[PDB]
DNA sequence: GCTTGACAAAAGTGTTAAATTGTGCTATACTGGGAGCCGTCACGGATGCG
DNA sequence: CGCATCCGTGAGTCGAGAGCACAATTTAACACTTTTGTCAAGC
């Protein structure tokens, strides 16, 4: 509808009731949604960490449709925050221990 | 000494160990008296090398050949 | 050579050699007897790689008794 | 048989280390450094050591100002 | 200290400024003395 | 002379073959210097004459 | 098997003065160099665009002494002279 | 032999355009260098020296330049059936490959369940040959795998 | 080759005329223009005519470290020069003429970029000529050739001939498959030789504290000449006349001073704590 | 082109697609495919969302699709290609830095055949030589037979680097050696309590 | 303690001779390469041939 | 339009194992001058 989706493109849940709640107030026109079953390599290939998905599989395919999207990450994914070097956000590691 | 009595099938022109199936390393009726089913690695080249057996001979077109006895009547 | 290293080597009055040692040195954690020495000179033959001059092999021999942690079969 | 603790028991506090990556080399032929490999880190991340896996992932192995300073501390 | 990694697609002004020179040489060292070649690879 | 990252070239699929849907085929020539590709053409020009 | 590639206290309070030039290539972009109070301030400089970088005060404009290459005409005199080459271009002329 | 089979295999030999032709015949091995534990002491290879007649003709005029030429140093087998190399003794294990031959085979099919039969011919050297049957009932072939 | 040069003397004489104005009858230049053109066309002919030649001169110098196509586009280089140099007066084939210039283009691109370290034209030649050397030799002595026997044969020092040989290494790839499987490379068991030890790099700031600390204190203000003598201050040795440049000491007195330290800070209840850092 | 050469243009290389690109605006062929997806039903409404995905990175960005087409590639430092004097006076050096090497020649033979305004042919051929040697620095092996060096070992491109199982990513990154660290074989002590 | 003075012994420039290196040239005629190609094995998904 | 081909990707973790002729550029080599330090007597 109004929203920011593209047609047949996967899209979480939680962004895609948010964004009908958010349309529908002044746009009135929210997107249709079918769930969908996906594998675990599909999945985990789908997130949104583009360190993350090119550390899996398809190291190339990963980096070229970041670079094209120019897609930020946001360092908090429990295996790039190893990568970058800082300590994991789980167990002695979140903030409220720390 | 078995070293030199070692049949492989890896090398140029052989099996690759990333592209071997079951089939190829399990052991075959033909075996019997020309390749051992018991000599072979334990690792992940179980199966792709053995050992020549006791009585076992080359024929010179390469394959392997066992004597037997001629019985008749 | 460093300001500190100067300073040393003037209250001691050691010069400052033009060489620098690389000599062979036993590996870590081994042991035993040397029972063999071989030299090979260009000066009498001694085909040896182009660029070499001498070379030294040295025979180090050990014996081990049993002891914890050998695998027996 | 031929499996002698004597010939592997190396262990390691500091050696040498790589050219790019800068971490330790393996190997006992050096003073290799023990992998702590993918599925360790899995481990340590089930167990929720934060701490000791960023340690073992930095400053144990390519940190190269922090090793220095680890060192002296 | 870092707040997110954005990955983009380099053009050409981005690959230039990257540069402290360009390379218009094949040589990496010279044969004797093995020192860097000027102009070349490990240019100095 | 220009030339063309690989990655976007061919990847199954072709981001460039889908940026201008030109078919990986077709595609290969032109940056291999196979065959020749029309970048403009003069519509008002050939009308009027 | 090892190999090989081709300390001193840091301090940020005390360095060696030095001065600033400015250079201008053929398409306008300015450069900076650090020199030493020694000067000896070349009048062209090699900036990291690869080309030949001159000095914003505008000083020193050098001779360029350089030679222009040999080319196809040079090399022809040296087999041929005037008077044939003459000829030839006259015949052809005519038709 | 070996040696005999290759070198009759190579020979005889003419350039393009054939004007005059080379042959290569009667391979000859005359004595090992060195000892075994020389050779182990030294780190060098045990080796003999091979000789092979070669034989130069001009179409032209019929000419024969035939004589000896040393072929290079040879490795030799040893006793126990083992090769020095610079001094360390190594052994050639045989290799298990499948002969070269035409091999036929079934499979069943996914689609029509029927039984496809295929043939392929394996040459030490040379394009693949392959014949097949398709589920259309038809016979076909794949050369050189077009 | 006639239209060739036609065209050149045309453009030559219509540059020369350009500067002493002297305007032509529009027939006549447009016609020079014409011969300038079809000059240019019969170059360019000539040249595809005669790449079948550059290719087949070309495709001899494969397996030497260099590509096929460079081969052939240095060949065709060297074929541009043969037809810049040809001369149809000798009334030779062009081949006859255009072969040497080939010839030498492939060679020396071959020797300017075949090898990762280039080796300058003047010592490849010398390479060569020991290659061939060699190969003769072993051919008629049976054996391998010694390094005095091929120093005599070209007139040169056997240590010539050594050197040379050294020259004629070639750099191995770091990226090989040391293990006899996808597992590791040579680039893995290479250890860095630069890489700060770090006991020594302890080692060295524990000397530079407790010598900047105990000797220098314990020495009031004639720890300073000695801070400027060896510039274990700022790094920067000074000699005896910096340190008289500006304050009022005189030359012989500072030596004597220096002297005199260096005798009193060898005693050994002084000279025994740093006595363990020579190494 | 003879007949009518003004009325047209037409051009091969790299230079073509730049061209292609520059005169290509991208919102009416996001419009064109929108409209295509919400009409079609067959194959292509199917070609429409898979070009659309492709499309809309660039209509809803910053970003221009020039980046496609090269004008200047970088180079890596050298010490992450290192040059290293093995034990003995001999050489190993990364294989990467050789390719490197071929395209810079390549880049000046073309500089020179240009510059004395060689026949078409001879040029063109050196454009596919730059554009092939750029193609096998980036990736090895992807569109043609691999480049190899010596024996017959293809040589390691910039993707192989950090590729699969080997490289960084899985070798030097999720997982690395470690000091203050032993091995050693284990037997079974009875009198040691479960601490 | 602090200077002056008379002398070898090294740090620096000048100028040559020598070694190294970068280019050019060689005129019977010569005119489209050659390495191919070897048992996974399953899985999707894009491509392209008819 | 639809079927057959073709392509990318995945595979436990540690271990042990042809030549010559110039012209231009850089280097050693020697000679000599200036700077540095050394020894002696001194009040």
């Amino acid at each position: 509808g109004s929203t920011e989706f593209l047609p047949g493109s996967l899209t979480e849940r939680a962004e895609f009731e948010a964004e009908n709640r958010r349309v529908v107030a002044e746009g009135g026109e929210p997107a249709a949604g079918r769930p969908v079953l996906m594998g675990i390599t599909k999945a985990s290939l789908a997130t949104d960490s583009w360190l993350s998905a090119a550390s899996f599989q398809e190291t190339t395919r990963v980096l070229t449709d970041a670079a094209i999207n120019c897609r930020s990450d946001k360092l908090n994914g429990l295996k790039e925050n190893v990568i970058i070097g800082k300590l994991i956000p789980a167990g002695t590691g979140i903030s409220r221990y720390r | 000494l078995t070293h030199k009595r070692r049949l492989s099938a890896l090398g140029p022109g052989g099996l690759s160990r990333e592209r071997a199936g079951l089939e190829v390393r399990d052991v075959h009726p033909s075996h019997y008296g020309r390749m051992c089913p018991i000599e072979t690695p334990e690792g992940p080249n179980i199966g792709l090398i053995g050992s020549l057996s006791v009585y076992a001979r080359v024929n010179p077109f390469g394959f392997i050949e066992t004597p037997y006895r001629k019985v008749e009547n | 050579l460093t300001p500190e290293e100067r300073l040393l080597r003037a209250i001691f009055g050691e010069k400052a050699r033009e060489v620098r040692d690389t000599s062979l040195k036993v590996p870590h954690g081994e042991s035993g007897k040397v029972i063999g020495i071989r030299v090979f000179s260009r000066e009498d033959d001694d085909e040896l790689p182009a660029g070499v001059n001498e070379l030294v092999r040295v025979y180090v021999a050990q014996k081990r008794k049993i002891s914890d942690g050998d695998k027996l079969a | 048989l031929h499996h002698l603790v004597d010939d592997k028991i190396h262990a390691r506090s500091t050696g040498p280390y790589s050219m790019i990556t800068q971490q330790p080399l393996g190997g006992k032929a050096q003073f290799g450094g023990q992998r702590f490999g993918e599925m360790e880190c899995w481990a340590m991340q089930a167990y929720g050591a934060a701490y000791t896996l960023q340690e073992l992932l930095t400053i144990k192995s390519d940190d190269t100002v922090g090793r220095v300073k680890v060192y002296e501390a | 200290f870092f707040d997110e990694l954005r990955i983009g697609l380099a053009t050409a002004d981005d690959i230039r400024n990257w540069s402290y020179g360009e390379v218009k040489k094949p040589e990496t060292i010279n044969y004797r003395t093995l020192k860097p070649e000027k102009d070349g690879l490990f240019c100095e | 002379a220009p030339v063309t990252h690989i990655w976007y070239f061919k990847g199954v699929p072709s981001r460039l073959g889908y940026l201008l849907d030109l078919a990986p085929k077709d595609l290969e020539k032109i940056i291999y210097f196979a065959a020749y590709v029309i970048t403009s053409v003069d519509d008002e020009m050939r009308h009027n004459e | 098997l090892r190999g090989s590639r081709l300390y001193e206290t840091d301090r940020n309070h005390d360095l060696a003065p030095r001065q600033v030039a400015r250079y201008r290539t053929d398409n306008g972009e300015e450069f900076d160099v650090p020199f030493a109070d020694d000067a000896e301030i070349p009048g062209t400089w090699l900036c990291r665009n690869g080309l030949e970088g001159t000095l914003i005060e505008g000083d020193v404009p050098e001779p360029k002494k350089v030679k222009p290459p040999r080319t196809h005409w040079d090399m022809l005199l040296e087999r041929r002279s005037v008077e044939e080459l003459e000829e030839l271009l006259k015949e052809r002329l005519d038709l | 032999g070996g040696l005999e089979e290759v070198l009759a295999e190579l020979s005889p030999i003419e350039d393009f355009s054939g004007s005059m032709s080379l042959s290569f015949s009667d391979p000859r091995f005359d004595e090992v260098k060195a000892s075994v534990d020389e050779c182990k002491d030294k780190d060098m290879t045990y080796a003999a020296p091979l000789f092979v007649t070669a034989e130069f003709i001009n179409n032209n005029t019929g000419e024969i330049k035939s004589q000896t030429v040393f072929m290079g140093d040879f490795p030799m087998m040893t006793e126990k059936g083992t090769f020095i190399i610079n001094g360390t003794e190594r052994v050639v294990v045989s290799q298990l490959v499948r002969s070269p031959g035409v091999y036929f085979d079934e499979t069943i099919d996914k689609s029509t369940e029927k039984t496809l039969h295929s043939v392929k011919v394996i040459p030490g050297r040379g394009a693949w040959l392959e014949f097949d049957v398709d589920k259309r009932d038809t016979v076909g072939v794949r050369i050189d795998r077009k | 080759a006639k239209r060739i040069e036609a065209g050149l003397y045309a453009t030559q004489k219509l540059a020369e005329l350009a500067e002493k104005g002297e305007k032509l009858p529009v027939q006549q230049r447009r016609d020079m223009q014409w011969i300038c053109r079809d000059g240019d066309r019969a170059k360019n002919h000539l040249l595809e005519a005669n790449l079948r030649l550059v290719v087949s001169l070309a495709k001899r110098y494969t397996g030497r470290g260099m590509a096929f196509l460079d081969l052939i586009q240095e060949g065709n280089l060297g074929l541009i020069r043969a037809v810049e140099k040809f001369d149809y007066t000798k009334g030779y084939k062009f081949s006859t003429y255009a072969t040497w210039w080939i010839r030498q283009a492939i060679t020396r691109a071959m020797a300017d970029q075949a090898r990762t370290i280039r080796i300058p034209v003047h010592m490849v030649e010398v390479i060569n000529k020991l290659g061939r050397i060699q190969r003769e030799l072993l051919q008629d002595l049976g054996r391998e050739p010694t390094p005095e026997e091929l120093a005599k044969e070209m007139d040169i020092t056997p240590e010539k001939v050594l050197e040379i040989q050294q020259y004629a290494r070639e750099p191995i790839s770091l990226d090989q498959t040391i293990g006899d499987e996808g597992d590791s490379q040579l680039g893995d068991f290479i250890e860095d030789s630069e890489a700060v030890v770090a006991v020594d790099a302890v080692s060295f700031t524990l000397l530079q504290d407790q010598l900047q600390s105990v000797l220098e204190t314990l020495s009031e203000r004639e720890a300073g000449v000695v801070r400027l003598r060896f510039g274990l201050t700022d790094g920067q040795p000074r000699t005896l006349d910096e340190i008289g440049q500006v304050y009022g000491v005189t030359r012989e007195r500072i030596r004597q001073i220096e002297s005199k330290t260096m005798s009193k800070l060898r005693h050994p209840s002084r000279s025994q704590v740093l006595r363990d850092y020579l190494d | 082109q003879d007949r009518y050469g003004e009325y047209f243009t037409g051009a091969m290389g790299a230079e073509s697609i730049k061209k292609l690109i520059e005169n290509f605006d991208i919102d009416a062929e996001a419009e064109s495919l929108r409209e295509v997806i919400r009409s079609g039903k067959g194959q292509k409404k199917l070609r429409a969302l898979k070009r659309l995905k492709v499309v809309a990175a660039f209509q809803q960005s910053g970003n221009s699709p020039m980046g496609m087409v090269l004008d200047a590639v970088p180079v890596i430092p050298p010490e992450l290609r290192p040059m290293v004097q093995l034990d003995g006076g001999r050489f190993a050096t990364s294989d990467l830095n050789d390719l490197y090497r071929r395209v810079i020649n390549r880049n000046n033979r073309l500089k020179r055949l240009i510059d004395l305004g060689a026949p078409e042919i001879i040029v063109n051929n050196e454009k596919r030589m730059l554009q092939e040697s750029v193609d096998a620095l980036f990736d090895n092996g992807r569109r043609g037979r691999p480049v190899t060096g010596p024996g017959n070992r293809p040589l390691k491109s910039l993707s192989d680097l950090l590729k699969g199982k080997q490289g960084r990513f899985r070798q030097n990154l999720l997982g690395k050696r470690v000091d203050y660290s032993g091995r050693s074989v284990i037997v079974v002590g009875p009198q040691l309590k479960l601490h």
